[PDB]
RNA sequence: UUAUACAAUUAUCAUAUUAAAUUGUUAAGUGCUGAUUUAACCAAUAAAAAUAUAAAUAAUUUUUAUUUGUUUUUAAACACCAUUAGGUA
């Protein structure tokens, strides 16, 4: 409206958490496990931001910070309410 | 918008004026016997009968075909008005 | 942004803050900053800075560079900064500064009516020259139709507030009928001269300097 | 100078059509 | 030699006319009314236009509108309730105010190009170029003319290249090449088409030479197109003849290119062809003779025909060629004649021509006042003539510009009178409220400094002119000669405080001190004995030569010796005089000439090169008012505010003031 | 004419007047010329009698 | 000497027109900051944040309201924090 | 750099390419312009085969970088000379050299906040970086690299 | 900036055309793309 | 100064204010001005204003010495001596009749006032 | 007595909302940038008289969209109606 549409991108994990309610960081090589979380979240009518980490500009900043919040190196991860 | 075509892949012209004027009035297309006498050495390298039209009023170099003489004539005087080699026309007056 | 562009055209260092780092430099340091740092020919302080307080004072070279700055360089650098290498915007700003040299009250003056009238007329000339080579540009038609009305307003107030400069501008550029009524039907009812009353210009003329008011 | 007669014929034919407007239908 | 060639061509044409009339039928000998000694090409086109106007088809087509008594009743009858279609000629209109802005009879939209595309076989392309709206580029106009297959004569090709030439004239100077290439491409399109019938005649070549003159191409106009027209003339005569328009285009090209000999050669070719030239041709010939006279003056000041005295004989006969045929004088003829007489250093002919312009009726064209002041530049005694010429502009409708004031101060500086420049400045320049150029201030202080017996009011006017020049900007760097002449004025007046306070301004602009400024300060200290100055002032002026950089001069030893008188011993000044006496003896032992203080030269440029502060405005108010190029002004949104549309009673606070939506 | 711009014009009518009394210098009292007769009397036309 | 006539409220109030070619540009903040640069701290006395009047006769006649006003020479102009709202 | 061109030319003999470049340079100098630089990049095999005047697809092509300082009308003249050359298959005109790309169409606040001299005074290789160029190479020019790189091969010569 | 003058134009063109030759005791520089082009010999024939 | 112009170092405001304070006469300070102009040294804009203010103050005491040299021999001042008291130097960068020409440039909002 | 006519339709008195956009032949990109893609080089275009109370301070112009004309070895193609080939655009 007052500003031109721009895709949101950031090198920090907490900038994604403070912006969206539900954030999910997936990979393109794991299509099944992201599809089950898409089914569960859309069943409860919740707005969700899916971030495909394949072809991202801040992969290694985000892959490091997801290892600190979750001790497992498992993708996808669901992040609700920071 | 407007569409364009490149004459001999070099000369960008508009498509409507090309089909009416630019394509059928080229030197290598309309008068090939005149364009065969084009001088390759003394003329500039960006000037050749594939892009230069018939009515080019500036004088270009012509290499004569019957005799061996290089001379400067305009392309419109050679095609439209009718031109020839100055050495051949002074040998034609000398012969007959 | 349309005012920041004209401020960059007029004043010299309005882009540079006290931090000496531009808005383009803080995000692109490898493109804006200098790559090599040379310890050689330091030019020092400019003692000739009084002659050029604004960029309209030095239009003989590119980027409003004075001739005192080009001393130690070879002729190729001075030729690449000459008048022949100027862009179209720099040539139009040189044409603007030619009249700004003639009609300004002070050196930082850009809003005098004699300056505003010739600026509107140069803009109308630029838009007409663009419409000559490209008559299918529909935005330039509207901008020319607005700029001609603004030029008429500027010249019509210049006629009342300073008649000598108006008459000089009319005589010098061979436009005598540039202030003419468009329609006879509106002119017969005095609506053309009522602009002199409605704009606040009806008693601008000093009667002792042109006539004998007795 | 030479094409004024055909322009005159077109103008008088237009005036004749405007007079044909008096007849109305058909 | 032009007048002798004119007399020779006139007597040859008279003898040829006499032998032809006595060979044909001896009918002109029976009439014996008159015989024209020349030939006029414009008489055929003017008589053809005058006979086209009086033709019955033109008078039937351009009849006025039929009245209501001529149509019929008061109304109700279809077809006769209005008038009929009215056709107007835009060059000779039989109605005033061809266009209108009414609600129903609005006709400005019907004057645009496209309504005249219905009849292009009958179309006149010069009237189309002059009177139409939203025309395309002339290449697309030629494409639309050749696409409809209409037989273009020479007039149509001349009109299309005239449209391209108007596009060239309206453009900037740095954008002339592309439109000229468009002109060359349209010309070759007109050559090689050959179906529809398109012929290139002498007017088309004249328009191409005019395009080359407008863009400024000598090698493209003279060598290519003029030679092509000459080849087409000599190859097939009696259907391709060079009229006066082609040679006028050639003279325009010779003026715009600076070529002098070719223009006089083509004017002699006009004369030898037994046809009369136009007045603009003689104006261009006088301009070329002015260029030749200025070049000879520059060549003799620097150190075909090396005799300058015969150039005046060949020049003034061009003015004598005006009264030869008929050729009435116009304003540009007066401008070119005064420019030519200023190029030959003859001011009496300029003073005669300025009265001859007021004799019949000629507007006196403020450039003519520039040449009026420039003609009397090196002639003493004409001060009140300059003072009266500046007063003559107000009854003639003119206002003085900066060029005329610089020429007046150039006269005052060359005649070094001083009081005339002050009289000009006090009651002619203060009321203008304009910005002075640095050349103007330079010539003013050159007039006031070099004058005999200057006054302090000249110092006041000079310092206030310097402050007014510093209050505004400039592009030229004349700071150092202006302050040099200001220090010379302080020398001839004796003010050392004003000249010493002016050193801080030379410091503030970064200009270096020279020996002439300190010599002027020493001469001011010699003449300061009533006002100011002491024995320490000459010591400080000695130190100005000593430690800065400045080498003393052979004029310095005169000024310090005059400052030695009536001031004191000052042994440091005596040691400086001994230092000067050693250095001036040693450099003379080396063999050098005695160097005195050089005088700053007075600028004597002609007014056509005097840093004109204007480029060009090619705006025409006719295309602004009639809205050519489709100028669209957006209307305001429902801002009528008319009383007939309102149908509600207006009460304060409205009908229902406070309404709550529940 | 637009009457709402009148009083501001009156301010200019002050400021043009007070400059005129301060800028120029009055040389002296000009002599009084005898006034003529006007041909623009009000009402209807009078007679030659 | 001929002097130019001041036309309009912007030229009669003496606007600087610091921004190039724009006569309708707002000027209150730049003029307020230049007037704040104009004042000086005098030591052998500065101004307060209360409102000011340009003349001593422009003080309010109420003695309690006069305590909230003071006399500033040319710093009494361009007072304020908010601007004129739009849209 | 005021103007730059990437000339794609037909791999002819050396004399023909030298005559073509000489005519281009004399057209630059005859119009009152200056050549900043001209560099040959050898014969490379492009991803698309350009066609000559006689419509034969050329597998190989020669790339030439030409940096000039010419006025606008004269640059138009030289561009119409270059684009209509018989040897030049393709030539792009770099006109985004004084102002960087993304300022005019990008943020409106970051439009008059740039300095044109920063890009005008440097060459085209300092604006458009090649893959071999980096900031380490530019810092190596001012770090007195002659006295530092003399011991860089002290470990490989013994094995 | 090292500009090319009009007199040193043909020599600079012949030096630039001799950048990629077959016989050279020096390593060849990379192009503007970062790729070694095809080497050639005299008269411009591609190796 | 040719060495300082070659090395490209800036002279501070306190440096030039102490440099021109050691000048006694007006002719000596113009030697320092045209030396640093010839040697192309760099400085701040406050260094240039404090330099030209010292050139303004040196001419003022130079004329005050001249007007007292004629006062001691004549016993009474002239009208030109009393006019020097009120007016002073007219052509000056920072004159006393407009005491606001040092507020934007100098960070102290006050001109440096030197005494002897 | 409406001093007011609720919405949506039937119909006439009619300004294209623009720096996110329009145009580019003599300038750009160009196989008609919209298949991928909410993001497209360069050039021209963002503001610029008084007055907001002032009783119309303004203009009578343009078409970016759809059809239809303008020329005939004078679109090779692709698409469409007679059925395999003509024309049409
Ligand atoms: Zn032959």
């Amino acid at each position: 409206s007052a500003t031109r549409w721009l895709p949101f991108v950031s090198s920090d994990l907490k900038d994604y958490l403070n912006r969206y309610w539900a954030v999910m960081f997936t990979v393109g090589a794991r299509p099944i496990e992201t599809g089950h979380i898409r089914h569960y979240v859309s069943w409860y009518c919740t707005r969700m931001k899916v971030v495909l980490l394949d072809h991202h500009v801040y992969v290694e900043p985000l892959r490091q910070q997801l290892q600190e919040a979750s001790r497992t190196p498992e993708l996808p991860l669901l992040f609700v309410n920071k | 918008k407007a569409s364009h075509i490149r004459i001999a892949n070099r000369k960008r012209v508009e498509m409507f004026v090309a089909k009416r004027f630019h394509l059928p009035t080229r030197l290598a297309t309309a008068a090939p016997d005149i364009a065969a006498e084009w001088h390759d050495e003394l003329n500039p390298m960006h000037m050749y009968p594939a892009i230069i039209g018939i009515g080019h009023v500036q004088p270009v170099w012509w290499k004569c075909a019957i005799c061996s003489h290089s001379y400067q004539m305009s392309v419109e005087k050679r095609v439209v008005r009718g031109g020839g080699c100055p050495q051949c026309v002074v040998n034609g007056k000398r012969a007959v | 942004p349309v005012q920041k562009k004209r401020q960059e055209q007029m004043l010299y260092g309005v882009n540079i803050p006290e931090t000496r780092q531009m808005k383009f430099e803080e995000q692109h340091p490898l493109l804006a900053g200098a790559l090599r740092k040379l310890e050689g020919q330091p030019k020092g302080f400019p003692f000739w800075y009084r002659k050029y307080p604004t960029r309209r004072h030095a239009y003989e070279y590119r980027f409003s560079i004075p001739v005192e700055m080009l001393d130690g360089y070879n002729d190729d650098v001075k030729k690449a900064l000459s008048k022949g290498m100027m862009s179209i915007q720099e040539k139009q700003f040189a044409q603007e500064a030619m009249y700004m040299e003639r009609y300004a009250e002070h050196d930082f003056d850009t809003t005098s009516p004699a300056v505003l009238a010739v600026k509107r007329a140069l803009k109308c000339r630029v838009l007409r020259n663009h419409l000559l080579t490209n008559p299918h540009n529909n935005i330039i038609k509207t901008v020319l139709a607005n700029t001609e009305r603004k030029l008429n307003h500027a010249l019509r107030r210049l006629r009342k507030v300073d008649f000598k400069k108006y008459w000089e501008i009319i005589r010098d550029h061979d436009v005598q009928d540039i202030l003419q009524p468009p329609n006879l039907v509106t002119y017969r009812q005095g609506s053309y001269w009522k602009y002199d009353w409605n704009a606040g210009l009806a008693i601008s003329t000093n009667l002792a300097d042109v006539m004998d008011p007795r | 100078t030479e094409g004024t007669q055909e322009k005159l014929a077109a103008a008088i034919q237009e005036h004749v059509q405007d007079a044909y407007r008096f007849s109305g239908p058909t | 030699r032009l007048a002798a060639a004119a007399v020779k061509a006139a007597e040859w044409y008279a003898a040829e006319n006499r032998r032809k009339q006595k060979g044909g039928d001896v009918i002109r000998e029976k009439v014996d009314c008159t015989a024209p000694l020349w030939f006029d090409d414009t008489e055929q086109n003017l008589l053809a236009r005058e006979q086209h106007v009086r033709s019955p088809a033109y008078r039937e087509l351009h009849r006025p509108a039929l009245t209501n008594a001529a149509m019929g009743l008061y109304g109700g009858e279809p077809g006769f309730e209005k008038a009929h279609r009215v056709w107007v000629d835009p060059d000779r209109p039989h109605i005033k105010h061809i266009y209108n802005q009414t609600a129903l009879a609005r006709n400005l939209r019907y004057a645009r190009y496209g309504y005249f595309k219905r009849d292009m076989h009958l179309l006149d392309v010069d009237k189309l170029v002059r009177h139409a709206r939203l025309l395309p580029t002339p290449g697309r106009l030629l494409t639309d003319f050749l696409y409809q297959r209409v037989p273009l004569p020479d007039k149509s090709c001349a009109a299309l290249i005239r449209y391209q030439r108007q596009q060239i004239e309206m453009l900037e100077v740095w954008g002339r090449h592309a439109s000229f290439q468009c002109a060359v491409e349209m010309f070759e399109r007109m050559i090689v088409t050959n179906i529809p019938p398109v012929e290139v005649g002498v007017e088309t070549h004249g328009e191409m030479v005019l395009c080359a003159a407008a863009c400024g191409k000598w090698e493209e106009g003279w060598n290519v197109y003029a030679n092509r027209a000459r080849e087409l003339e000599k190859e097939s005569p009696e259907s391709f003849i060079l009229n006066t328009f082609f040679f006028d285009a050639l003279l325009t090209l010779c003026v715009a290119a600076g070529r002098v000999s070719e223009g006089i050669d083509t004017l002699e070719e006009v004369i030898k062809r037994n046809l009369r030239p136009r007045g603009t041709m003689l104006n261009k010939a006088m301009i070329l003779y002015s260029i030749l006279g200025e070049q000879m003056s520059k060549h003799e000041a620097s150190r075909y025909l090396c005799e300058p005295e015969e150039v005046e004989k060949m020049g003034l006969e061009v003015w004598s060629l005006f009264d030869f045929y008929q050729l009435p004088r116009t304003t540009a003829s007066i401008e070119a004649y005064m420019r030519m007489c200023c190029a030959f250093n003859k001011p009496t002919l300029v003073l005669k021509a300025q009265g001859f312009a007021d004799a019949s009726d000629i507007r006196l064209s403020i450039e003519c006042f520039h040449w009026l002041v420039y003609a009397i530049r090196g002639v003493a005694g004409f001060g009140d003539y300059v003072m009266d010429v500046l007063s003559q502009l107000r009854p003639r409708g003119l206002t003085p510009d900066f060029v005329l004031f610089t020429l007046s101060f150039m006269y005052c500086a060359l005649q070094r009178d001083g009081e005339l420049a002050l009289a000009i400045f006090d009651q002619h320049f203060v009321h203008q409220n304009m910005n002075p150029t640095p050349e103007m201030v330079l010539l003013f202080i050159q007039a006031c400094s070099n004058c005999e017996e200057p006054t302090a009011v000249m110092l006041e006017r000079s310092e206030t002119l310097i402050k007014r020049l510093e209050a505004v900007g400039s592009s030229v760097d004349l700071i150092s000669p202006i302050y040099d002449q200001f220090l010379e004025l302080c020398a001839h007046l004796g003010a050392v405080a004003s000249g010493f306070s002016a050193l801080k301004r030379i410091v503030g602009f970064g200009k270096p001190l020279t020996t002439r400024m300190i010599n002027s300060l020493l001469l001011a200290n010699s003449n300061a004995i009533s006002s100011n100055g002491s024995l320490s002032m000459t010591e400080e002026l000695v130190g100005f030569f000593t430690l800065l950089k400045i080498r003393p001069n052979a004029d310095t030893e005169i000024c310090v010796n005059l400052c030695r008188d009536a001031f004191g011993e000052s042994p440091v000044v005596n040691d400086f005089i001994k230092v000067i006496g050693e250095s001036l003896q040693g450099d003379s032992e080396k063999g050098e000439a005695p160097q005195y203080d050089e005088d700053i030269p007075v600028i004597q440029v002609p007014p056509h090169e005097l840093r004109q502060l204007r480029t060009e405005w090619k705006l025409s108010p006719r295309d602004i008012v009639l809205r050519r190029f489709g100028q669209h002004t957006k209307p305001p949104g429902k801002a009528a505010l008319d009383v007939g549309s309102m149908r509600g009673s207006v009460i304060p606070f409205g009908r229902s003031p406070g309404e709550q939506l529940v | 004419l637009k009457a709402g711009l009148l009083g501001h014009y009156q301010q200019e009518a002050f400021e043009a007047r007070k400059r005129f009394e301060e800028s120029t210098t009055y040389p002296g009292p000009i002599r009084a010329a005898t006034p003529g007769d006007t041909r623009f009397y009000s009402g209807s036309l009078e007679s030659i009698l | 000497q001929g002097h130019r006539l001041l036309h309009g409220k912007r030229e009669r109030e003496g606007s600087l027109f610091a921004v190039a070619n724009d006569v309708k540009r707002d000027e209150r903040l730049l003029r307020q900051q230049l007037n704040a640069l104009l004042e000086e701290e005098r030591m052998p006395t500065p101004l307060v944040d209360l409102p000011g009047v340009e003349r001593r006769r422009d003080l309010p006649a109420d003695p309690i309201t006069r305590l909230f006003f003071q006399h500033k020479g040319d710093h009494a102009l361009y007072y304020g924090t908010y601007d004129k709202p739009s849209v | 750099v005021f103007y730059s061109f990437v000339l794609v030319m037909k791999p002819r003999q050396r004399r023909f390419t030298s005559q073509a470049l000489r005519e281009i340079g004399v057209a630059v100098y005859s119009n009152g312009g200056l050549i900043r630089s001209i560099t040959n990049e050898g014969i490379m095999r492009p991803y698309s085969r350009f066609r000559d005047a006689d419509n034969t697809p050329l597998t190989y092509a020669r790339y030439i970088i030409l940096q000039l300082d010419m006025g606008e009308e004269e640059m138009g003249k030289v561009d119409k000379i270059i684009r209509e050359h018989q040897d030049v298959l393709m030539a792009l005109k770099l006109n985004n050299l004084e102002r960087p790309v993304g300022i005019r169409s990008g943020n409106k606040e970051l439009q008059a906040a740039y300095f044109p001299l920063d890009t005008f005074t440097r060459l085209e290789e300092e604006i458009n970086w090649s893959p071999q160029t980096s900031a380490d190479i530019y810092t190596q020019l001012e770090m007195n690299w002659k006295e530092f790189s003399r011991t860089r091969w002290s470990s490989f010569l013994r094995n | 900036i090292n500009y090319v003058p009009h007199a040193q134009l043909r020599e600079h063109i012949d030096k630039e055309l001799d950048k990629y030759v077959a016989g050279k005791n020096e390593p060849y520089p990379l192009n503007f793309v970062g790729q070694m082009p095809f080497l050639e010999d005299g008269d411009g024939n591609i190796v | 100064m040719h060495l300082a112009g070659r090395n490209g170092r800036e002279l501070s405001v306190r440096t030039i204010q102490h440099l021109f304070a050691r000048t006694d006469s007006f002719a000596e300070a113009l030697a320092v001005f045209y030396t640093m102009r010839r040697c192309h040294v760099a400085m701040n804009m406050e260094a240039y204003y404090s330099m030209l203010y010292s050139l303004q103050r040196l001419e003022e005491e130079g004329w005050g010495q001249h007007f007292r040299n004629e006062y001691e021999e004549n016993g009474a001042p002239s009208e030109q001596a009393m006019d020097f008291i009120v007016k002073g130097i007219s052509n000056a960068l920072l004159p006393e009749n407009k005491p606001w020409l040092g507020r934007v440039m100098f960070q102290d909002r006050n001109v440096p006032d030197r005494r002897y």
